[PDB]
């Protein structure tokens, strides 16, 4: 993408020479001078450079652009602010309903709503390695190593078997790590 | 001004109002106000411990004096119960014997052991 | 189709759906569609408590673990059983109808989508209270109930008065709450869970400090929930919420949330006789303290909530004499009468131009409005326990269960509770006759445009009524039988009495209350109508004392200035004095000014004086360090001298 | 489903630290187990008591004593208290 | 990559002007790679997994494998795991609360904002004393900066009392942290539970490091800055100091104090809860004399942080985790108040005083609902990771002393106390003639509070998902023989 | 009756008198969506769903009692009071 | 609902005052009559009459106010400026 074109910005600057202060654009609240400050605000979100001339070209046309970016948002936002109108459409309409993107919303809603809902995800499917799990299984696996015919009983029988086992028996190795103790 | 705690942050003003605070409940109501839920003016002045006199302040309630009306409150309270005590010693008794229960009084069904009766265990 | 599944989940449809969606739909279809939630889960709750009789085998519903760290383990699991059905029955049918009643009672305000959607709220949250199966969740919906009050009391929020009651209701609550925390850590670290089958299965074992210690906390607890006379003052301010709020929270739910706390915890009470003494008393004081104070008070709204309070004092003393199905069966049949009074005053406030609540202001309306006459006084029999009325079978037998009580000192409390008894039939007997049977005191265009309400306030009324006079009697077995196995729960032989109060009592004392209830009516109303000087006396002794019971008892009047006043000024004190204060001047305040006294010493004929100090230096330090010599300790008090010269 | 090998601190020298490690986590991993066995006895009570009802007492003593045994004895202790002390001295 | 990446900085700034939309994009990366760790971790070990060494003197600017390890070390076990993730949750939406209302030296600030954050998101990956110290002060400069310049009119003494008492607190932790240096001649957080010191010298260390946390936490008596620093912070100031940085401190007790200095641990315990105690009544009870609305949601974080101190020190594995899930509630909760009182109500009408606050629901119902759900939430209702966290830090509490314990459960009703107080006035009332009509909150502000409120929500209603980094943690520090 | 108000005013509960005019085609979805949900959760949390008594056999209550009995006289178990 | 024409204030105030002893006569009650003067009241008998009036509208008349009104013309459109009347 590449959409600059030092052409034109040596004419917009002076399109903008004329024209009031932003601040003192509008205080007015003729038409035609308005008309002429919306399709000049209206530049502001007609987007006129791409990645490819950002990164190739000079800070000459880099401070131009910028002064004539800076001026053109104020325009833009003193017009929306004082007046309750777009500068789309081109004279002022009223037509709020929709086509309005802030600038944050791109970045924050495509990627750090859907970081949220992986770091979501990812603790849902990382609390299935729990130790309650672990010990769960390290205890009805101790009690079939120790006892390995309750592996010949069928299904439903075998639960409650090791259950019995478990609770009759301390099948734990605490003790055993405590060797100095006795 | 009237009360003890106004009266202790008086050394504490330097080149403040003074003011003696008036209940903004007590403030009667058909007077017009600038706010008038608040029954407050513009620019009126504030007393230092203005936030126990707004009306968002606890109710004050005027019938009773406060030390009065712990009298009578604390009145009702001895009354009700030494008239209660005293009550219980004229007491009818009763007519029929508790009930009691098989098996010394099911100490098994209660748990219990016969090493331990006592604990776990009916009138039998 | 899953019953506990549908009950649980219709009202949460009925309160979510409106908020998601009000502006959406608008009140129209919001009002009626939560209605039918309501209406359907009613039914369903029906169903299962018919089944539940056939075949008492609870349904359990357990789903995911909220904790499972050490040796606490807590999941949201719910059942429904025989006490679980009862609250269940009492509470789905008084929220249908309020339901109903709101679309007629609330026509007018701009803001419905709101009010029946924190209706909805409140009855999924005591829902979830009475299901869930261990105490967390009993917390959960405890607190959320509160939070829906403190929302619902508050509902008119551009009224001072309105969110003052809400903040006294939710903060009563709240330390009721704070006493409930203390029990829930006390019962996990004793138990080591919350679950109520392994806290029911061991608590015959274990040490009865410890059971004390738990069971007065939870007692704190269900006591500010339920308004016994410690806590009690939100019971009457919540009047300020809108009529059928009043309904719902008086009669079905909030007040009763306290009564299955202590009625779930029943297994528990057994063993610990000590605050089974405190509860019966507690009881006893609220509802003489409740009859009292309904005398002496002239709001509509005010009357029923302390009559309420009286009731609720009376299931607390039958709490107190373990006859733990016969305060939950005077529960469920208080709920139906209680909200069909506050019902029919509603629709005695809406035909008033004035929309007055006031009782002196009423006059004659008996002519004007007999369906809500009627509606009130069938409310008001059952609630005096007239013959032949499901109020009898409950307020009969609670009465009668203390004089045949194994504990001789209770015959105190017979007593008491009868004095309780007569004093509401003067009440209810003062309401009736002012608002239909007396002169009327209102203007006369009042009396020209006074009508009845709509179909949707109408009907209601009418199944309340056919409520409050046959379930008593249709369900008596099933809560007071001989041998009835219903409620399971283990009363201790020794405590079990109920035949005793059958057998043991005698004529003078089973037929005293009911002779006694209706003299005393007759009485009320021909003193009313035919001398009127013995109540409009004029002594300044007896005005006094009519006062007194006019303010809920002083009580009010005690609290807002010696604990809450008092304690405003002490954090006043505190936040000046202290944090301003002294913690300032022990920090940056005294600081700066020390560095600021020290400094200007230090600093306060460039050489003749250098030259001076060059030799005062060197002698100060010789005589110094000869004193050192001599003897170390001497010379600290001259080098702190010495900094005190050249700092200060 | 790993079963790491079990150490102790009494034999290991504290310096080296894989040993210190494998004993720390050996010593938590027991008293997991531990636990395991508490809610197992916990859960039988309350199978027996749900099912026994009002003779749950008499059904039920055994596994309601040995719950109330097992819980002063069967939490987590962690091990910081026996690595920084050697109870034979 | 870091050559290339300096110039896409560069040229951005060169053409855009406004470093912002960059900082947003780095911070959203490192929230990124941040889960990506997460889904390599391993939870079956308690070792420190993603290490690093920097400064080794074989390598002074890379990392070391070098057999001598002289430089600072880093790494992260699921304790400081949980804490990354909540810093690099809240750094964007730091970023974001001052997206609009900051409209000078706009560079600088945001820059001072997002390094504050990189430092503290560093501070818990150090595992040795000096480091962590380092990163630990290296904040109050930025802090110090940031208030002077972007606060409001009080905000130099502000500026000056977040940095001396902060400063105050860390020199005796310096001291400290010198005396286990000389006497052990290592710093290290992975082996420091196996040098057992000298009952009388655990004594004596373990003042400096309890001064450090009294003042960082704060506890009573020494709380007196906190409530100004935050009244006079700007926005981004506020809710990083409310979210991370008091949870330094927490931190600071469960990596640096207990696994050192145990029985001397277990011998200060009842001190430790009597100013716990101190804290937690009495900051509640002042709370409800306050007239500003910042000053207020400042003094709640001083008590909540008391019931987590009395949790952290209860020397039971349900104290502990009572203590750091509400540690992560509240760095949820706290900076969704101060979004409201300061970036909504303050950006609106510039004023803070309570007075002039009345009857908000009228022109806007959501800003009203949304401080209804925080409210609840901050007092701890149940179904919100606060009521977890206060829970358990009382059972632990209550396990360690009954009768403190107990008392201390009157700070369910003092919270209650005072928040609803405040929005009891705020919401309801006639709307106020002071102030006039304006806008309800925006999308970006209800995008930031939605985040909060879903977060805490989330792990109110299953506190378990946090449990698998912290299995480990909570048998970690408990010293019973 | 009713009273002028701010229309801009927008609350997700609808604000004063809300009654949208195609609020029948609304609430034909909703009750839709409400249908949906609660026929979704009836059906999948019946697999949760269990009696009380019944679960277990008396073979498995009566045998876990003796193991605990076994456990208890393994260890040194007098019972409660039993001294 | 219910709501009042200043003619049905007018007509209830007149009936009022026809059905009020004190008065001099009833014919001689007009709209801009003076109670003090034309119907010769005494000082305490219009005070009568504004209780009548409030106890009649369901009002509340402040104590600075009651005294100001001095003919019926000055209580009719009293009271048809309070709204809740
Ligand atoms: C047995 C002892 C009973 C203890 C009960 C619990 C005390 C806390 C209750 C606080 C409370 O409810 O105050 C609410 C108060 C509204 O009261 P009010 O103005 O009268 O309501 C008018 C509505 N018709 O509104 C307010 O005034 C709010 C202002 C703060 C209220 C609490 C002040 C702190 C004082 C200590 C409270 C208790 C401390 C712990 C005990
Ligand atoms: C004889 C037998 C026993 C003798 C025992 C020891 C003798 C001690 C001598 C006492 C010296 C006291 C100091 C002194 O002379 O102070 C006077 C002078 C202040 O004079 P001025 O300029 O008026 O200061 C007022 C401030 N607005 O101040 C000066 O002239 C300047 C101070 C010079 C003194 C040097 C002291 C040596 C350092 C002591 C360390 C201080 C504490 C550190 C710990
Ligand atoms: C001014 C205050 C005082 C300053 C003192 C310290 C300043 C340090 C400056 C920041 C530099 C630290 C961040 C970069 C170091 C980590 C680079 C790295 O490669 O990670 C090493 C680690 C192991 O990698 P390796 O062994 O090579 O195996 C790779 C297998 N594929 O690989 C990993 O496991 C990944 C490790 C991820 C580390 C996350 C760090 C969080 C923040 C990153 C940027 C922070 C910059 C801070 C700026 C403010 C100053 C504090
Ligand atoms: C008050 C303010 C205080 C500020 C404090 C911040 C101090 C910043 C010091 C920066 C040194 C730390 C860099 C982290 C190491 C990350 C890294 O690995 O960078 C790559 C390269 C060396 O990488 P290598 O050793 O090969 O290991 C990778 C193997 N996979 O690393 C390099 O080649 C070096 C490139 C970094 C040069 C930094 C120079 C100073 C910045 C100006
Ligand atoms: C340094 C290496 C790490 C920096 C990381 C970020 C690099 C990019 C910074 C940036 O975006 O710009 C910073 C700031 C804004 O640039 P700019 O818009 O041009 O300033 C307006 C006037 N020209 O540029 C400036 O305006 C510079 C103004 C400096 C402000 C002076 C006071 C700030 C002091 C900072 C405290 C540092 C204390 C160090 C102690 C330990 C800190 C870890
Ligand atoms: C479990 C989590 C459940 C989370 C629920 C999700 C929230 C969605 C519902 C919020 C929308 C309600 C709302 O907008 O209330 C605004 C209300 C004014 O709205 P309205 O009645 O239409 O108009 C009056 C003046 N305009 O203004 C008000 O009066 C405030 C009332 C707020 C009601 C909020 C209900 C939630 C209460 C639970 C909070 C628990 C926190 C934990
Ligand atoms: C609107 C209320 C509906 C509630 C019931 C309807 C759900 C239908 C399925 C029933 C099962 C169930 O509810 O659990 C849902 C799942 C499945 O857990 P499970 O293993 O099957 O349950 C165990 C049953 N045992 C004990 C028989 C084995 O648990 C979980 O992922 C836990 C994570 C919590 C949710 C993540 C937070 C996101 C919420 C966002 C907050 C605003």
């Amino acid at each position: 993408l590449r959409a600059y074109n030092e052409e034109k910005e040596l004419a917009l600057k002076q399109r903008l020479s004329q024209l009031p202060p932003p601040g003192k654009a509008f205080v007015t609240a003729k038409e035609a001078e308005l008309a002429e400050l919306a399709e000049i605000a209206a530049l502001y979100k007609t987007d006129r450079v791409g990645i490819l001339d950002i990164l190739l070209l000079g800070n000459k046309h880099a401070r131009l652009y910028r002064d004539n970016t800076a001026l053109l948002k104020d325009y833009y936002y003193n017009g929306r602010r004082i007046l309750d109108k777009i500068p789309v459409k081109v004279t002022w309409e009223i037509k709020r309903e929709g086509a309005e993107k802030e600038d944050w919303v791109n970045q924050m809603y495509f990627l750090y709503a859907p970081s949220l809902i992986l770091l979501l995800i990812v603790m849902v499917y990382k609390s299935r390695e729990d130790i309650t799990f672990w010990a769960k299984k390290e205890l009805d696996q101790r009690v079939l190593d120790k006892h390995p015919e309750i592996n010949d009983a069928p299904e439903n029988e075998r639960d409650a078997l090791i259950v019995e086992r478990i609770i009759a028996g301390d099948y734990d190795k605490l003790a055993s790590l405590q060797k100095k103790a006795t | 001004i009237r009360a003890s705690f106004d009266k202790a942050e008086e050394p504490m003003l330097g080149d403040y109002p003074d003011i003696d605070p008036f209940p903004a409940q007590l403030k009667n109501p058909y007077k017009k106000y600038d706010d008038q839920q608040d029954r407050r003016n513009l620019e009126e002045p504030l007393s230092v411990n203005d936030d126990l006199y707004d009306m968002w302040s606890p109710d004050r309630f005027t019938h009773f004096k406060n030390q009065d009306a712990l009298k009578y409150f604390i009145g009702f309270l001895t009354i009700f119960f030494g008239a209660s005590y005293v009550a219980t010693y004229f007491v009818p008794e009763k007519a029929a014997i508790p009930r009691e229960f098989p098996y010394e009084g099911l100490w098994k069904e209660s748990g219990g052991t016969e090493k331990s009766k006592a604990f776990f265990g009916q009138r039998s | 189709y899953n019953a506990i599944s549908l009950i649980i989940i219709l009202p949460c449809i009925s309160w979510l759906f409106p908020l998601f969606f009000g502006r959406q739909l608008g009140y129209v279809f919001v009002t009626r569609m939560t209605s039918t939630l309501i209406i359907i889960t009613t039914l369903i709750t029906y169903y299962y408590f018919y089944q539940l009789l056939g075949n008492n085998n609870p349904i359990n519903l357990e789903l995911f673990n909220y904790l499972n760290i050490d040796y606490l383990d807590i999941n949201y699991n719910f059942e429904i059983d025989a006490l679980t059905i009862t609250m269940l029955l009492a509470i789905t049918t008084i929220s249908s109808m309020v339901h109903i009643y709101s679309i007629g009672y609330m026509e007018t305000d701009p803001h419905q989508v709101r009010f029946f959607s924190l209706l909805s709220m409140f009855t999924f949250w005591m829902i979830i209270l009475v299901t869930g199966s261990n105490y967390f969740v009993l917390f959960v919906g405890w607190e959320f109930i509160g939070v829906t009050s403190y929302l619902l009391i508050s509902f008119w929020v551009t009224r001072l008065q309105a969110m003052k009651s809400a903040l006294s209701a939710v903060l009563m609550n709240r330390f009721g709450d704070a006493f409930f925390v203390l029990g829930l850590c006390v019962i996990a670290y004793v138990f080591g869970t919350l679950n109520y089958s392994t806290i029911f299965a061991t608590a015959y074992l274990i040490n009865t400090d410890l059971l004390v210690l738990i069971m007065l906390a939870l007692f704190i607890a269900a006591m500010a929930k339920s308004a016994q006379f410690g806590l009690h003052n939100w019971l009457t301010l919540a009047m300020e919420g809108p009529t059928p709020v009043s309904s719902l929270l008086h009669a079905a739910t909030l007040v009763t949330a306290g009564i299955y706390l202590l009625l779930r915890s029943a297994n528990i009470l057994e063993y610990t006789p000590t605050v089974l003494f405190i509860i019966l008393w507690i009881g006893a004081l609220t509802t003489l303290s409740a009859g009292l104070i309904a005398i002496c008070s002239n709001d509509l709204k005010r009357i029923i909530a302390l009559s309420t309070m009286s009731q609720l004092g009376m299931m607390t003393i039958a709490i107190g004499l373990s006859a733990y199905n016969l305060a939950l069966f005077h529960l469920l049949g208080h709920a139906f009468f209680k909200a069909l009074l506050f019902m029919s005053a509603g629709s005695i406030i809406h035909s008033i131009l004035n929309e007055s609540q006031d009782i002196r202001t009423y006059g004659g309306l008996l002519s004007y409005l007999p369906y809500t006459y009627i509606c009130i006084t069938i409310a008001s029999l059952s609630l005096m326990a007239m013959p032949g009325l499901t109020g009898y079978y409950t307020k009969d037998i609670i009465i009668e269960s203390t004089y045949g009580s194994y504990s001789i000192s209770n015959y105190v409390v017979y007593w008491i509770a009868y004095l309780s008894a007569v004093l509401t039939c003067v009440y209810s007997m003062k309401i009736l006759y002012l608002t239909f049977y007396s002169n009327p005191n209102n203007n006369t265009i009042t009396y020209y445009n006074a009508h009845e309400s709509n179909i949707y306030i109408t009907l209601p009324m009418f199944i309340l009524a056919i409520f409050a006079m046959f379930a008593g009697w249709i369900l008596k077995d099933i809560y007071l039988g001989v041998g009835t196995d219903f409620v399971g729960t283990h009363i201790l032989p020794n405590n079990f009495s109920y035949f005793d109060t059958e057998f043991s009592i005698t004529q003078f004392y089973k037929l005293l209350p009911l002779i006694s209830a209706i003299l005393v009516s007759i009485l009320i109303v021909v003193l009313n109508e035919f001398f009127a000087i013995v109540f409009n006396l004029n002594n300044k002794y007896i005005n006094t004392v009519y006062s007194i019971f006019n303010q809920k008892l002083v009580s009010d009047q005690i609290l807002n200035h010696f604990i809450i006043f008092k304690g405003l000024v002490t954090s006043g004190n505190i936040a000046h004095h202290v944090d301003k204060g002294s913690l300032y001047r022990l920090g940056p305040v005294g600081i700066n000014r020390l560095l600021n006294k020290a400094s200007y010493n230090v600093i306060n004929s460039s050489l003749s004086m250098n030259s001076m100090l060059i030799l005062i230096t060197i002698v100060s330090l010789l005589l110094l360090v000869l004193v050192m010599n001599v003897n170390f300790i001497i010379v600290i008090p001259v080098l702190i001298s010495i900094l005190y010269i050249l700092f200060s | 489903h790993q079963r790491p090998e079990l150490v102790s601190f009494d034999d290991i020298n504290y310096n080296d630290h894989k040993k210190v490690r494998e004993a720390q986590e050996s010593y938590t991993r027991e008293q997991f187990i531990r636990l395991e066995a508490l809610k197992t006895v916990r859960k039988a009570l309350e199978k027996c008591y749900e099912e026994s009802g009002p003779n749950h007492f008499e059904d039920c003593k055994n596994l309601a004593e040995q719950y109330l045994d097992m819980l002063p004895t069967h939490r987590l202790q962690g091990y910081l208290g026996y690595q920084r002390n050697d109870p034979s001295k | 990559i870091l050559l290339s990446s300096l110039y896409l900085f560069n040229r951005i700034l060169a053409w855009q002007g406004n470093v912002k939309h960059f900082y947003l994009f780095a911070s959203n990366l490192l929230l990124l790679f941040i889960v990506v760790l997460y889904i390599n971790f391993n939870t079956f070990s308690n070792s420190f997994q993603f290490n690093f060494e920097l400064f080794n003197s074989l390598n002074p600017f890379g990392l070391s494998n070098s057999d001598i390890s002289n430089g600072l070390l880093f790494g992260i076990d699921g304790l400081s795991l949980t804490f990354i993730l909540l810093t690099v949750l809240l750094i964007p939406l730091t970023l974001l609360g001052n997206w609009y209302n900051i409209n000078f030296n706009s560079n600088l600030y945001y820059t001072l904002v997002l390094a504050i954050g990189l430092v503290i998101l560093l501070n818990f990956w150090a595992l040795d004393y000096i480091s962590f110290y380092i990163l630990f002060e290296a904040t109050l400069p930025l802090l110090f900066i940031l208030i002077h310049i972007y606060g409001s009119s009080d905000s130099e003494r502000a500026s000056f009392y977040v940095l001396m008492f902060t400063l105050s607190g860390s020199l005796f932790m310096l001291l400290s942290i010198v005396v286990i240096s000389i006497v052990l001649n290592t710093t290290n957080f992975i082996n420091h539970n196996l040098f057992v010191l000298s009952l009388d010298l655990q004594t004596i260390i373990w003042l400096g490091l309890f001064i450090a946390i009294m003042v960082k936490t704060p506890l009573f008596p020494i709380h007196v800055w906190l409530p100004v620093v935050h009244s006079e912070s700007p926005l981004a100031g506020s809710m990083i100091l409310a979210g991370l940085i008091l949870k330094l401190a927490l931190y600071a007790i469960l990596r640096l104090l207990l696994p050192l200095l145990c029985e001397a641990q277990i011998l200060y315990t009842p001190m430790i809860y009597i100013i716990s105690l101190l804290t937690i009544i009495l900051t509640s009870l002042a709370t409800l004399r306050q007239i500003d609305l910042k000053v207020i949601i400042a003094y709640s974080s001083i008590s909540h942080m008391g019931i987590a101190i009395l949790g952290v020190c209860s020397n039971t594995s349900l104290g502990i985790y009572g203590s750091i899930v509400l540690g992560v509630a509240h760095g949820f909760v706290s900076p969704a108040l101060f979004l409201i009182v300061g970036g909504i109500l303050y950006d609106r009408y510039h004023i803070r005083i309570v007075n002039y606050y009345k009857g908000l629901t009228t022109y806007m119902p959501q800003l009203a609902t949304y401080i209804i759900i925080l409210s609840f939430a901050n007092i701890g209702t149940p179904l919100t990771g606060n009521f977890t966290g206060e829970f358990l830090s009382l059972q632990g509490g209550f396990i360690r002393n009954p009768i403190i314990g107990g008392i201390s459960c009157i700070s369910v009703l003092l919270a209650a106390i005072y928040q609803l107080k405040l929005t009891n006035k705020l919401t309801g009332g006639i709307s106020s003639i002071y102030m006039h009509r304006t806008n309800d909150v925006t999308i970006r502000e209800k995008f930031i509070m939605n985040i909060l409120i879903i977060s805490t929500l989330i792990i109110g209603i299953c506190p378990q998902i946090m449990y698998n980094l912290l299995y480990w943690t909570v048998n970690n520090y408990i010293y019973i023989i | 009756g009713r009273y002028p108000f701010p229309k801009d005013v927008i609350s997700m509960t609808g604000g004063w008198w809300a009654n949208p005019s195609n609020w029948k085609l609304n609430g034909l979805f909703a009750t839709g969506i409400a249908v949906g949900l609660a026929l979704w959760v009836s059906t999948a949390t019946l697999p949760y769903t269990r009696r009380r008594e019944g679960i277990t056999s008396e073979s498995d209550i009566s045998k876990w009692n003796a193991a605990a009995g076994v456990w208890r006289e393994r260890h040194g178990k007098i019972s409660t009071g039993e001294a | 609902a219910h709501v009042l024409t200043k003619d049905m204030i007018q007509e209830r105030i007149v009936a009022l005052l026809e059905s009020f002893d004190k008065v001099n006569d009833a014919k001689n009650i007009t709209a801009t009559a003076n109670l003090t003067s034309d119907l010769g009241l005494d000082s305490l008998d219009v005070v009568e009459v504004v209780m009548a009036i409030e106890e009649e509208f369901g009002l509340e008349i402040p104590d600075h106010d009651a005294d100001e009104i001095k003919t019926v013309q000055q209580a009719i459109d009293y009271v048809s400026a309070q709204p809740a009347a």
